[PDB]
């Protein structure tokens, strides 16, 4: 025998839904930028660190 | 890298490692009626089997151990198979547990057998009627092997259980990197996992079975 | 070896004591026969 | 009684004989293992 | 790095402690086919003291590659 | 002197999570409110990263699945098993 | 500790007493064991 | 394999308890909040048990931890 | 018309009235663990017909009061840095 | 004579030969401890 | 490298665990011939024992193998 | 450091020791199991003997390691 | 190359093993002479059985000798 | 100094000599194993001859352990 | 030199793999002592098996120090 | 000096030969006591084949055990 | 020069060998003594397969020790 849902919850339903939906789109587009550019130094680091054990084996 | 599941753990600053060696006597409880539910009275069985099975050979005085023979068995058992779960700590893998817990019961013997029978005791130490061209070369090995009882009779059992969870561990790495690279490799892995698996709630009872059967015998010889 | 790490050891072995005299010699010595 | 409506002792009162007597074998199982 | 190669070494030689365990199971199923072959009653028992010995073989072996391990990954 | 036994403890969902559990939470979504609730409660859980995966996690994975694999398999043999023991005192006794 | 005493001494007086007379010597010779090793270790890592 | 029997039970209570909104009932649904609103800032909910309070905090979760299943969507 | 009743009856507010009502000491620590242990046993395994729910409740537990106690060393390999 | 006297056989004889070399055993260790 | 020295040194060294197969192997058949030639009857379960055997033995075989390719290069 | 290079050298070499072990506890569980095929009215005593070899195999498997390990932590 | 003397005396060592060919096939062929000088009606196909112990140990022995091989010529 | 890394590795290897006691006690307490079954009438010569066998093999493996001691202790 | 002492270990170490064949032959021969000393009529049929099986071993650790040869000419 | 390094390693292993010895006697001991089981009429026959396959197993690893004490003392 | 210690090292790999010898001593021995205990009349023609045997084996441990020789003195 199901029950039916009451309006309230049903409301606090979808827009729950779709706002957490923006902020995830949100979260993906600021995110990517700077985690590429931290990633690329670090990159640059690495390099520096090969060539210093190359030359201080 | 991988020791960390020895290492000694506390939530906290206190000692918490006194609780996880209690936590078995709880799976076992005891009877208040004549008949009871499934869970006391598969486990009231399977003791009696074993008790008739274990105490045949010893003579009178000594069949006086079986409740501690008993109760050694039970309690390594069960920390042996509770280890086995997802995220469980098993107290005997420290090699002081084991220490602990095989020493007094070896010299307990020696001492109940020394104390009573010296003379057949101390005989012991010469195989009956060996040729007489060997005594000092003979009676130095009886004697030193005497010793190394204990110290196998716990080394042994750590080793065992160790060696298990080890194993587990690696090739459950190693099966996470190959699902990360490919498919074939990981799913053989898991299988292998699975028998590997079988095999340690095998040896989980075995080690019980043999410690307690060492013990046994050997208070057979001195009883 | 963390086993070797001897600043426990004490505690573990008390344990060993009580458990393995003090609560399974109840459990088990309540056993009854057939 | 039913069986299951018993208690050890129940059985010591109606069926003496079987007793696990505690003076002819202080220990656990309380007699040899015939 | 001379440690390291010094930690490989020791663990290959290590591993060759498994031997007996190949041994003692080949030998130990010999055993068990044969006397079964003239006693085909009791298969039960010959199975149980099979698996036993099968056990305390393994046992050794897990042994070795124990050792191996404890060196290799964890000095 | 003793009181007897139930005939059955409190059934139980999928094994492990009580029923009543689920009557409590009946009248306001009635059947599909619980199932959705514990698919929230574990997504997140991997999601957040409160439970991180290892090796570990495949032991579990093969300790509980021949774990499944032998209650499903003998569960009722044993019961059968115990069944019989306790009657067979009953008789023996009797 | 009274319900401790006739809870853990009616059962087990018999058993101390009579029985386990040459396990707790055997526990002795392991206070000294457990003593020495762990005094050998706990000096030889201040030496260090 | 059986997913289609059960998959159908499924259906029979999802097409009746996933549904999205509708707006008939936001009228009810407003008027029901506040009705909350007012039984909050009096400090009627005083008047409740405990396990109503409960039942509502986890139906409340439930609601909630749905929004993170909305971000894995992203 | 009881001053003690199940936590679960209680109303909101009275609370405080609660935690005022009951005991705290020791002794009254060993009488709740014990009567939580005996409600779990009379209920699901002081029966006929236990099952394995009326044991894989307490291994299901154990399994997360020990993931509980292992979290910390644990925070060092979560796959995704910047989560 | 000896081999009657220490006799391998019965449990005397064993109990005074094991004896025998025990203590010869001891009084050379003691011997080398000087050295 | 002196690394890879050790590398490959080890690596030759653990294939060195593979005698315990080759001698189960044969003892295992040895007995299997014997056996069967006393009771030419129960020949497909004496066969399957065999099989067992046979398995278990490769089991020690595969186990030192992997172990060897697991540091030959990659760990 | 070769000071500790050669103790991992000494380690990994003594660990073979017990391979002997596990070829004798294969070899005597072989024994026994024809032992106790042949006449079955004795598997008491034949269990008895066939243990004590193992404990003595063992014994004089676990010499070895207990002096690898020896080697290696001093 | 230190690593260029590594190749052959790891090479050397991988062969050592084929002692298992030996132990293993002496006893095969042991086996069946005594089958045969048992039973002397039962050859034309132990004969088989034994060429089958054979070719499998010979096999696992050479294929560890491949091994020893291709670490030569890393 | 390489020379103390000479004498650890040497003992260490040179301690390897005692699996041949595993092997020969094995076979040793197998045989007395068969053998006291067919006679059972016997058991007193069986155990002395079994005694001469175990002793003198493992003093024979144990001059291996000795001589791993007399090395590295002195020389 | 590195060559020259590697190949000195080389040798040294692939030497060693003959041992097996020792023991094999030990056991081939124990077997057709046996087997004779039951059935004393075929003697010819089981040395002609027992050649046969020693010329196997025999070749087995020829090949396995042929090994060691080469080496020292590699 | 490297010279008292590689002495040293050659001494332990060559140490090793003892090996064959202990799985010989062990063999030697237990095909006598199988083999008396069956007609104890041949003691002293027995015994004697006994102590000769004894001498020559022992002897083949002397030669060994004394080559390497040779090569350490000597060389 | 390090030619000194590699020809040491290689001596002491290579004597190793000598246990086979030892294992086929003492198996061909033992079966000696199970043979001669089941038809003692054929006594000699046994003695006779087991010198044969003997010789066989120990013609190849020789060889063994043979190379050995051959590598540690001459090259
Ligand atoms: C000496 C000899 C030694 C040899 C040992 C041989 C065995 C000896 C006898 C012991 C067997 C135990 C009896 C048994 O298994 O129950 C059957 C039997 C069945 O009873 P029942 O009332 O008729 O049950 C109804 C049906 O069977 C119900 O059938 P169903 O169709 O409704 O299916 C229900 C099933 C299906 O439900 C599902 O499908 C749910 C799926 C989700 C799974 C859970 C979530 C997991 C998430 C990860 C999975 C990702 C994928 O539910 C579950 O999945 C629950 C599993 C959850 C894990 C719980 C694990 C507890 C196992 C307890 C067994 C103990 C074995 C001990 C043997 C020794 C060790 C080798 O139980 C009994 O009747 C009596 C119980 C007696 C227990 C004795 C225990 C002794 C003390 C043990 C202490 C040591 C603990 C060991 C821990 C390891």
């Amino acid at each position: 025998p199901p029950v039916q849902v009451s309006p309230l919850i049903k409301l606090g339903r979808y827009s729950a839904l779709f706002l957490g939906v923006a902020y995830g789109a949100k979260r993906y587009n600021y995110l990517k930028p700077r985690a590429e550019e931290e990633r690329r130094i670090a990159a640059e680091e690495k390099k520096k660190q090969d060539e210093l054990k190359r030359i201080e084996r | 890298n991988l020791f960390a599941s020895f290492i000694a753990p506390t939530m906290m600053g206190l000692p918490i490692v006194t609780l996880i060696i209690m936590f078995p006597s709880l799976l076992f409880p005891t009877p208040k009626r004549l008949i009871n539910n499934r869970t006391i009275s598969i486990q009231q069985w399977l003791i009696q089997l074993t008790s008739k099975q274990m105490m045949a050979i010893h003579n009178q005085k000594g069949q006086t151990w079986s409740l501690m023979l008993m109760s050694l068995i039970m309690f390594i058992g069960s920390t042996n198979i509770l280890g086995l779960l997802p995220h469980s700590f098993t107290p005997t893998t420290q090699l002081s547990m084991n220490l602990g817990m095989a020493i007094p019961l070896w010299s307990a013997t020696v001492f109940t057998g020394f104390r009573y029978k010296t003379k057949t005791s101390l005989a012991h130490f010469l195989p009956q009627g060996t040729p007489a061209l060997l005594i000092p070369m003979l009676v130095i090995i009886e004697t030193i092997s005497l010793f190394i009882q204990p110290v196998a009779l716990a080394v042994r059992l750590t080793a065992n259980i160790t060696a298990g969870h080890l194993l587990i561990h690696l090739i459950g790495g190693a099966t996470l990197a190959l699902l990360n690279i490919n498919t074939m490799t990981a799913f053989i892995t898991f299988t292998i996992l699975i028998l590997l698996t079988i095999l340690e709630f095998a040896v989980a009872l075995i080690q019980a079975y043999v410690f307690t059967l060492l013990v046994s015998l050997y208070l057979h010889d001195n009883t | 070896m963390p086993q070797l790490d001897t600043s426990t050891w004490f505690i573990t072995i008390t344990s060993m004591i009580m458990t393995l005299f003090i609560l399974f010699q109840l459990k088990i010595s309540n056993y009854s026969y057939p | 009684i039913p069986f299951d409506q018993m208690t050890i002792e129940d059985l010591n009162e109606v069926f003496p004989e079987t007793k696990l007597d505690k003076k002819k074998y202080p220990y656990w199982p309380h007699r040899p293992i015939e | 790095d001379i440690d390291t190669a010094a930690k490989f070494i020791g663990a290959g030689a290590a591993t060759v402690g498994v031997a007996g365990s190949g041994a003692g199971i080949g030998t130990v199923f010999g055993s068990l086919i044969i006397g079964y072959a003239r006693n085909p009653s009791l298969k039960q028992q010959l199975f149980s003291y099979a698996i036993l010995g099968f056990a305390l073989s393994e046992a050794m072996g897990l042994f070795c590659l124990m050792v191996a391990f404890l060196i290799l990954f964890a000095m | 002197p003793v009181p007897p036994l139930p005939e059955h403890g409190g059934k139980v969902r999928l094994g492990l999570i009580p029923e009543e559990f689920f009557q409590f939470l009946y009248p306001k979504t009635g059947v599909t409110g619980p199932y959705v609730l514990g698919t929230g409660l574990i997504l997140y859980l991997l999601s957040k990263e409160i439970y991180v995966i290892t090796a570990e996690t495949f032991s579990a994975i093969s300790t509980i699945g021949v774990l499944v694999y032998i209650v499903k398999k003998y569960g009722a043999s044993i019961g059968a098993f115990a069944d019989k023991l306790n009657e067979q005192k009953i008789a023996q006794l009797e | 500790l009274q319900s401790l005493i006739k809870n853990v001494w009616i059962p087990l007086k018999p058993y101390y007493t009579q029985v386990y007379q040459e396990i707790w010597v055997g526990m002795g010779l392991m206070g000294f064991i457990v003593y020495k090793i762990r005094s050998a270790d706990k000096r030889s890592k201040a030496l260090k | 394999t059986y997913s289609k029997p059960r998959l159908a039970t499924f259906w029979h209570y999802a097409k009746v308890e996933l549904v999205p909104p509708t707006p008939a009932e936001i009228p009810t649904a407003i008027q029901s909040l506040k009705k909350i609103v007012n039984s909050a800032q009096t400090g009627s909910f005083k008047q409740l048990t405990v396990k109503e309070a409960l039942l509502n905090g986890l139906v409340a979760t439930e609601v909630l931890m749905w929004f993170y299943v909305g971000e894995i969507i992203a | 018309p009881l001053k003690d009743r199940r936590l679960l009856e209680v109303k909101l507010g009275e609370l405080p009235s609660w935690i005022l009502m009951r005991d705290f000491t020791p002794s009254g620590i060993a009488g709740a663990f014990q009567r939580g242990y005996y409600r779990y046993y009379n209920k699901y395994v002081n029966v006929k017909k236990g099952s394995v729910a009326g044991l894989s409740m307490v291994l299901a537990a154990y399994v997360v009061f020990n993931y509980c106690r292992s979290y910390k060393e644990l925070k060092h390999e979560r796959l995704r840095k910047y989560h | 004579g000896i081999k009657k006297y220490f006799n391998s056989y019965t449990l005397t004889g064993r109990m005074n030969c094991v004896l025998a070399t025990y203590g010869g055993i001891a009084l050379l260790v003691l011997y080398f401890k000087l050295r």
